[PDB]
């Protein structure tokens, strides 16, 4: 993962 | 030090009027939105649709919808909207902008209010993209064109090379436009005040922008409820400092710290104004 839209 | 001499409302605006006070960003998301009839998709009932889904956010998650894009689509036709029209909050912001007072607004949302409301890209940080424009998701089209194609009922296929044609959101698992974080590292130097109106915090790395602020700067939540508590935010503890929570609706709100600068009229005359020029255009 990075920077990036993530839910909770 | 201590800039807010009260951890209120009362102690923002008399913040705010100080001349300190100079570059403000505003972090907005879907609860800004509602009273204009945009459903918080994020904190759902209204979905109800099978399409059988493991979960709502899976529609939105972008592997998902590149392999099933109906749920995404069948939904975008449930919400209209049946025509735009931005809130008090969205016309507070535009005031902010007129007065010399909006380094920079940070949107969540998807519906394009912000612009309708007077606020140009110079001042905007849309972090999760528009609808206005869509794109042949083959790496190798307007409004309507897609939003005929969605009040159809069929999916949006490219032209040239008949791939799935998606808007331009920022989908899950996507990355967030360049712009957002070229301008958050400087932004986030100058600025003197936060708002933060109609949202939850529950999205990354939007949410984590309330710690880019410097020690020292304020930082106001207009939220229904709590929220970015832990950096986070602390409203309650004895060691509190900068923070100040006001619960209710945004329209409220915004109308309220309005009354306080002074504007409460102006605002009002201004939302009154706008919203009968957009019938105008019907
Ligand atoms: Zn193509």
């Amino acid at each position: 993962g990075e920077f990036e839209k993530k839910y909770v | 030090e201590r800039l807010l001499d009260e951890l209120t409302l009362e102690g923002v605006a008399r913040y705010m009027q100080s001349e300190r006070c100079r570059r403000v960003i505003c972090l907005v998301g879907a609860g800004i939105s509602t009273s204009a009839g945009i459903p918080d998709f994020r904190s759902p009932y209204d979905n109800l649709e099978k399409y059988h889904l493991p979960y709502p956010e899976a529609i939105f998650e972008i592997s998902y919808f590149k392999k099933h894009p109906e749920p995404f689509f069948a939904l975008a036709k449930e919400l209209y909207p049946g025509q735009f029209k931005p809130t008090i909050c969205h016309y507070f912001m535009r005031l902010l902008k007129d007065k010399g007072l909006l380094l920079r607004c940070y949107t969540q949302n998807i519906d394009t209010l912000e612009r309708i409301a007077g606020l140009e890209q110079e001042d905007l940080v849309e972090a999760h993209g528009t609808f206005y424009t869509s794109h042949c998701v083959s790496a190798s089209y307007p409004l309507s064109w897609m939003k005929e194609k969605i009040f159809s009922e069929v999916t949006p296929k490219c032209e040239d090379c008949q791939s799935l044609v998606k808007p331009d959101i920022v989908f899950f698992g996507e990355s967030l436009p360049a712009r957002f974080f070229s301008c958050m590292q400087s932004d986030f130097l100058k600025v003197d005040l936060l708002l933060v109106m109609g949202t939850s915090l529950q999205v990354q790395p939007f949410a984590s922008l309330i710690s880019k602020a410097p020690l020292s700067t304020p930082r106001l939540l207009i939220n229904k409820e709590k929220a970015g508590q832990s950096g986070g935010m602390d409203f309650d503890s004895k060691k509190a400092y900068r923070d100040v929570a006001w619960l209710g609706e945004c329209d409220q709100g915004c109308l309220a710290l309005a009354e306080l600068l002074g504007w409460k009229k102006e605002l009002e005359d201004l939302v009154r104004r706008e919203h009968a020029s957009i019938d105008a255009q019907s």
